[PDB]
RNA sequence: GGUCCUAGGCUACACACUGAGGACUUGUUCCUCCCCUUUCCGCCUAGGG
RNA sequence: GGUCCUAGGCUACACACUGAGGACUUGUUCCUCCCCUUUCCGCCUAGGG
């Protein structure tokens, strides 16, 4: 081989609270939307609705996070407000296998991530 | 290709330097201008803007400046933009970084990352 | 002003163990050398000599750390050995006064540092 | 100016790429070559060398390469070098970075930072 | 005055971290980017045989 | 078969982090870098009125 292949290690672990939602470029848009929607709406009697969710998107998934957050807000009759923060995320591409013995050989790069609080506001 | 819905933070920082980030814009070019501009103490604030295919780069430019300049106050605002050849809605972003404090109640506010 | 003035903030605090020696570009060479020499030699009947010291230097002080370590070993009749590690050190230049109210506005810089273990080897 | 004493890791990594760091050298030049060279999986090890006014840059190149490539094994070696141009004794070093494990007992060994 | 001991103190950076500026077959290039070498009884405080 | 409920599941990245390659008055430049749009009874699993 004149070059290493382009395998990716899983971006650490996601210390994922129940109202944390990570967005991906794999599952269908509508599903990710629908799932964020019913976390916030709860049941048909409004039971077990979240006060806020956090929508996390990395790299190319940033646009999609924004997109889901704005689509949520657009259908709330102004009951849902958004608040975006940004952050930097270290990613590790595997170059040589992690064996029993030795630390693996890895390429280090940074991606931007976005973190969108989507929260229910009510009168009074 | 033309964009459309004075500045994205006219309310918070009226005379701010506006970094209009295009897909294709070389980061190193944007960052050269941005760092020089904020090197000047009279320059109090800067804004990076982009949408669709330029969104990730918009955020990347903001994160790199925060890495060189600690203390900046940040506000991130989400908007949609319209584009024409076929007219599309694209998600987009405008990020404000301020040498001067901003009201923590501004939605999209991020306090400065301290250095321990 | 049309540009900020150079003003350096102290490189954190140095968690300084007693056998840790920081090397600087201010004090005289021979004093820094002599002081390292006495830590390792102890009194005139080898009382309270250290079995090892660590010589830390940053930026331009790297040559001077090396220099002091090689000088120490050059005059030991092979009883002093040397082991160098490197590291990256974040530096903070002040741009605008930290008040009680504000985070200061600071410029962020990296310098290489060197860490030279100088230790006494004895026949046994 | 000519250098001389008073491969630097022939014993540990006989075929290693040797980066001769000079005070003049643009870092970005050295790092381009260095990273390309270690991009090739057959390249197992690299050495950076310099003295006098090039020692800082020598260590800097080694630390930046370690930032991009996690897992490398390091050995640092201190040397004097003589320079004639009126001859001077000048401190320097040679840093070995190895995709393959080196004996931890080797003086100047630094294990790789875990990156967890 | 002499001589020994003991306890302290003796400033991590060249904005040189993908450095700066010039030159040239771009790029492991050349030039420019003040001094800091080399202790053996180091120096300075207190205190004690 | 109909209807409601409850619990759980539904993959963070374009090597796009000082990105890549072309072009040109170098540099907030231009051009190229396939799709991913937008739910409103979303889908799947188990269990209970």
């Amino acid at each position: 081989p004149v070059e290493y292949t382009l395998r990716k290690r899983l971006p650490s672990r996601l210390p994922r609270r129940p109202n944390d939602i990570y967005v991906n470029m794999k599952t269908d848009f509508k599903a990710q939307l629908a799932r964020c929607q019913k976390l916030l709406d709860g049941g048909a009697r409004g039971q077990n609705a979240c006060s806020e969710i956090y929508i996390h998107g990395l790299g190319l998934a940033i646009n999609r996070a924004i997109n889901i957050a704005l689509q949520l807000q657009a259908g709330s009759f102004g009951s849902l407000q958004v608040a975006a923060n940004t952050s930097t995320v270290e990613l590790v591409d595997e170059l040589e296998p992690e064996t029993d013995t030795r630390e693996p050989l890895t390429r280090i790069r940074n991606n931007s991530a976005i973190h969108i609080r989507v929260f229910r506001v009510t009168p009074k | 290709s033309e964009e459309a819905p004075s500045g994205p933070f006219a309310d918070l920082a009226p005379g701010a330097v506006h970094m209009r980030v295009k897909e294709g814009s070389k980061i190193r070019n944007l960052m050269a201008f941005a760092t020089a501009s904020m090197a000047q103490p009279a320059t109090r604030a800067i804004v990076f803007s982009g949408c669709g295919r330029a969104t990730t780069k918009t955020v990347t430019c903001a994160e790199i400046l925060k890495r060189r300049l600690a203390g900046l106050h940040q506000v991130t605002r989400l908007r949609y933009r319209s584009v024409r050849e076929v007219l599309k809605n694209v998600p987009g972003l405008a990020i404000l970084l301020s040498k001067d404090a901003l009201d923590p109640r501004q939605p999209g506010y991020q306090p400065p990352n301290p250095h321990p």
